[PDB]
C-alpha cells in the first residue's frame, strides 16, 4: 500500500487468432513488473521445450511512474509450430532473488467447437437523433481465445472503436463474449453492410466467420 | 555393544539456505575430550579434528553425509544436510523424532527476510496460521504429529509454498 | 492512507443493489472482516451513523474457513429513504490482536445522474439446435455504475442464477453499460412470447425502474 514494497511479478501472453490467422505473423510477450533500481543486469531469457533454437527477441524498460521499473520483451513464433503444441518459455532473473522467476505457455487444450455469432443494432431514442449503438454477440465457443472485429465499406475500424468483454462460460461447455461499437449517422449512409467478424482456431474454411448487420 | 557417539546440530535445522551457518557437535560421552574427533563428509576425512565442526556461508557443496567417530569402531548414526535456495524452507529440529521428545517447525524465509501471514500445513489441512511468521512448537511428540508437513506465506507481498516435508513418530513398548 | 489493515486484517463493506433497494425496498449494507485468527474472545465490531442517529439492530456470523483463517460478517437494515438522502454508515471493528482499530465506511455514491437506456433483442435459430435460442439485454449511457438488472416472464421474476450479466464498463459518452445474458427453452415461449429485461437504477423514473420488452417471431 505504501511502504511495504512489492515484488516481482511476471506475465506472458498468448498470440491473438488475429495475429495468427490473419496477419500470420504471431508474437508472444513476455512482461516483468515491479522491478526496481539494480546494480545487475536482469537477465531475460527465452526457450522452446522441443529444444529448437528461437528467433531474436525484443526488449523494452520503462521507468514507470511509481518508482517502479518494467521490462517488455516480445518474441516471434512460427505459427506453424504454435498449434502444433509447441511449448515457449520466458525466465528471467534478477540478483537479489531465490529461485528465477518463469513462465510458460503453449496452445489451448480442450475439444474445438465454431463460433456463433449474431449482429444486432439499436432504435433511435428522444436523446439524439444522430448517433445509433451496435452489438455483436459471439458464443458457444472454444478454446476462449478469440478476437473480435468490424469492418465497414473494406474497411477494418480502429481497435480503440468498440469495446469487447472478457470470454464467460456457458451451460452448454462453451464461451461466450460480447461487443459494442457506437456508430455515427454519416456512416450509414455511406453504407448500411456493417461487418462484425470473428477470428477463431476453429471455424471454417479461413478461420473466419462474420455477420452482417445494418439498421432499417 | 557401547553407547554410539552422537552429532547435535546448532541451530538443529538439518536443511539450511545456502550461505547460513551451522555447527555439527561429536557427544558428550567424551567430556574432558579423551579423544580427538574425526568427522566424515559424504566419506573423506575432514581436517578438523576438535569437538565440534563448523560450516561457513554453506555453499551446496557441504550438503551431505555426515558422520563423526571417537577411537572405537562405531561411528555416529550419520545426519544428512541439505542446502537449499529458494523462498521458503519448511525447518525442523529433526525429521525422526522418538516418541515423546519435542519437536519444532519453523517457517524460514529466504535472506531472514520477513514472511507474514504463514500457515503450516499438515496433511493437507491448516495446521495453524498467524498474522506473522512464528514457530510451530510441539513439545510432546505424538502419533497424530507425523504425517507430511509443509508451510506458506506472503514475502514482499507475494505467495509462496516451501516444499514439502516428511515427519515420523516412534513407539517403545 | 494505510493505517486500514491492522495487523494485516482487511475488511469490505459493501453497498446495497439497487434491486434490495428499490424493488424489495429492504436494503441492507455488508461489513466482511477477513483474515482474522482463531482467538478466546470474539472481536467487537459496532455499528455507527454520521448524523449521530441510532441504529437498527445487526446480524454476524462467524465462519471458520479452511485455510486456517476465521472470517465475520455483519450485515445491517438501513433504512431506504436516510440512505438516498446522502447518509452514511461506517463500521468499526476492534480486537485485542489488533495495534489500532479497523474502520471503513460507504455512503451514495455521487456525481451526475443519468437514466439507463435499454434495447432487447433475440437470435435466429441454427443448425445445432431448434429448441434453444439466446437473449441479450443492453443497458447503457447511465450513472452511477450502480445497477441492479434482472428478467421477467409471465409475472416471474426468473432465479438469478438464469442469466449472466457482466461488469460497467465505461463509454465515450461518460456513461457506462452493461450486457446481459439468458438463454431460452421453446417450452417457455409457447408459454408465452412477451419477455422482460427490467433494470433498476438510482435515476430513471418514476418507480426508479425501466424495461424493454421482446420475444421470438
Ligand atoms: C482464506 O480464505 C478466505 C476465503 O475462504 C479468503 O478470503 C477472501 O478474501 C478476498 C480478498 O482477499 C475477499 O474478496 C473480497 O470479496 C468481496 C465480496 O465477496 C464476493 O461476494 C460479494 C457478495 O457477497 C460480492 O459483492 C463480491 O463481488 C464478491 O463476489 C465475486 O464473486 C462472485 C462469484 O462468481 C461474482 O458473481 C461477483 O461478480 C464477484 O466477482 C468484494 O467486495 C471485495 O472487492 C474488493 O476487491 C475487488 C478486487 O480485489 C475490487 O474490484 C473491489 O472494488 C473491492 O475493493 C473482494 O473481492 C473474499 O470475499 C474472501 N472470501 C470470502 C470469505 O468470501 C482469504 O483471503 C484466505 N486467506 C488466506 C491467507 O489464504
Ligand atoms: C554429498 O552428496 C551430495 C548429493 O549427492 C552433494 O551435494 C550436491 O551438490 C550439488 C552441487 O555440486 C547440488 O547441485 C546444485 O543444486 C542447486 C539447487 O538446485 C535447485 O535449483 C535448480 C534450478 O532452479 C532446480 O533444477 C533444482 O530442482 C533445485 O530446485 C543448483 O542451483 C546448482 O546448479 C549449478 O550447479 C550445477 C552443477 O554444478 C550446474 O548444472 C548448474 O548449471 C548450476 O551452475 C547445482 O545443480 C546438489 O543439489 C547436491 N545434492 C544434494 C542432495 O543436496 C555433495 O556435494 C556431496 N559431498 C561432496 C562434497 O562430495
Ligand atoms: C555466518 O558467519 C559469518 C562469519 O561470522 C562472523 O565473521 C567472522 C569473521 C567471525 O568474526 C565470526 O565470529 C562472526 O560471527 C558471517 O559473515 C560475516 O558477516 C559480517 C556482517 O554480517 C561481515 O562483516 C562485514 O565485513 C565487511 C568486510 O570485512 C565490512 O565492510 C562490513 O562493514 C562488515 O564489518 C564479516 O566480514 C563476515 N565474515 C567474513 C569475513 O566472511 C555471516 O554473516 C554469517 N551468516 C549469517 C548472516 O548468519
Ligand atoms: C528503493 C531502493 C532503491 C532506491 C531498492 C534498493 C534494493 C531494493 C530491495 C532488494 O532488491 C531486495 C528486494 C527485491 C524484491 O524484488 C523487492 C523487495 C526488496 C527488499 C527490494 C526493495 C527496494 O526496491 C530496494 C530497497
Ligand atoms: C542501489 C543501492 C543503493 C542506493 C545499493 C545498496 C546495497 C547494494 C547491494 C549490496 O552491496 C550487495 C550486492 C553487491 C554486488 O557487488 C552487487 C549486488 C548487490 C545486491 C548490491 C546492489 C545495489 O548496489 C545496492 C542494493
Ligand atoms: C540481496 C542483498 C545482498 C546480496 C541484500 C544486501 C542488503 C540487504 C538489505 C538491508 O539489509 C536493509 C534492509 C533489511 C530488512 O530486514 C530487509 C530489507 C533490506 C533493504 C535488505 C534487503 C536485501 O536483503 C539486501 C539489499
Ligand atoms: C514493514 C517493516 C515494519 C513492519 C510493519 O510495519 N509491520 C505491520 C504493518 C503492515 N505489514 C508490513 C505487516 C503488511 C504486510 C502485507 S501482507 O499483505 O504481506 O500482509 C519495515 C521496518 C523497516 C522498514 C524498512 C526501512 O525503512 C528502509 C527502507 C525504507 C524504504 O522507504 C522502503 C524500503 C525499506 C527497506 C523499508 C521496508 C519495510 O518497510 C520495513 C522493513
Ligand atoms: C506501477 O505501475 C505499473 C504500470 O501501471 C503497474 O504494472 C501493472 O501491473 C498489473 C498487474 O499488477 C498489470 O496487469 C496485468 O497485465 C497483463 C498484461 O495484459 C494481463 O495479462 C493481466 O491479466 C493483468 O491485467 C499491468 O498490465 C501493469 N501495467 C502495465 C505496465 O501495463 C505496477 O503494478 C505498479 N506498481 C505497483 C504499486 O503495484
Ligand atoms: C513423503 O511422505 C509421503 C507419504 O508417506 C506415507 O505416509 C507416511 C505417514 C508413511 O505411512 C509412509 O510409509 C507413507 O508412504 C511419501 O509418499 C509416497 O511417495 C512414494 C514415492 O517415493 C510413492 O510411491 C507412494 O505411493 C507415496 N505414498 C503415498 C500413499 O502418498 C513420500 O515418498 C515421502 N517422501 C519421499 C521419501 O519420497
Amino acid at each position: 500500500c505504501d511502504s511495504n514494497p512489492r515484488g516481482v511479478s511476471a506475465y506472458l501472453s498468448r498470440p491473438s487468432p488475429f495475429d495468427l490467422f490473419i496477419r500470420k505473423s504471431p508474437t508472444i510477450t513476455c512482461l516483468v513488473v515491479d522491478l526496481a533500481p539494480s546494480k545487475g543486469t536482469v537477465n531475460l531469457t527465452w526457450s522452446r521445450a522441443s529444444g529448437k533454437p528461437v528467433n531474436h527477441s525484443t526488449r523494452k524498460e520503462e521507468k514507470q511512474r511509481n518508482g517502479t521499473l518494467t521490462v517488455t520483451s516480445t518474441l516471434p513464433v512460427g505459427t506453424r509450430d504454435w498449434i502444433e503444441g509447441e511449448t515457449y518459455q520466458c525466465r528471467v532473473t534478477h540478483p537479489h532473488l531465490p529461485r528465477a522467476l518463469m513462465r510458460s505457455t503453449t496452445k489451448t487444450s480442450g475439444p474445438r467447437a465454431a463460433p456463433e455469432v449474431y449482429a444486432f443494432a439499436t432504435p433511435e431514442w428522444p436523446g439524439s437523433r444522430d448517433k445509433r449503438t451496435l452489438a455483436c454477440l459471439i458464443q458457444n465457443f472454444m478454446p476462449e481465445d478469440i478476437s473480435v472485429q468490424w469492418l465497414h465499406n473494406e474497411v477494418q475500424l480502429p481497435d480503440a472503436r468498440h469495446s469487447t468483454t472478457q470470454p464467460r462460460k456457458t451451460k452448454g461447455s462453451g464461451f461466450f463474449v460480447f461487443s459494442r461499437l457506437e456508430v455515427t449517422r454519416a456512416e450509414w449512409e455511406q453504407k448500411d453492410e456493417f461487418i462484425c467478424r470473428a477470428v477463431h482456431e476453429a471455424a471454417s474454411p479461413s478461420q473466419t466467420v462474420q455477420r452482417a448487420v445494418s439498421v432499417n | 555393544v557401547p553407547q554410539k557417539p552422537k552429532v547435535s546440530l546448532n541451530p538443529p535445522w538439518n536443511r539450511i539456505f545456502k550461505g547460513e551457518n551451522v555447527t555439527l557437535t561429536c557427544n558428550g560421552n567424551n567430556f574432558f575430550e579423551v579423544s580427538s574427533t574425526k568427522w566424515f563428509h559424504n566419506g573423506s576425512l575432514s581436517e578438523e579434528t576438535n569437538s565440534s565442526l563448523n560450516i561457513v556461508n554453506a555453499k551446496f557443496e557441504d550438503s551431505g553425509e555426515y558422520k563423526c567417530q571417537h577411537q572405537q569402531v562405531a561411528e555416529s548414526e550419520p545426519v544428512y544436510l541439505e542446502v537449499f535456495s529458494d523462498w521458503l524452507l519448511l525447518q525442523a529440529s529433526a525429521e525422526v523424532v522418538m516418541e515423546g521428545q519435542p519437536l519444532f517447525l519453523r517457517c524460514h524465509g529466504w535472506r531472514n527476510w520477513d514472511v507474514y501471514k504463514v500457515i503450516y500445513y499438515k496433511d493437507g489441512e491448516a495446521l495453524k496460521y498467524w498474522y506473522e511468521n512464528h514457530a510451530i512448537s510441539i513439545t510432546n511428540a505424538a502419533a497424530e504429529d507425523s504425517g507430511t508437513y509443509y508451510c506458506t506465506g506472503k514475502v514482499w507481498q507475494l505467495d509462496y509454498e516451501s516444499e514439502p516435508l516428511n515427519i515420523t513418530v516412534i513407539k517403545a513398548p
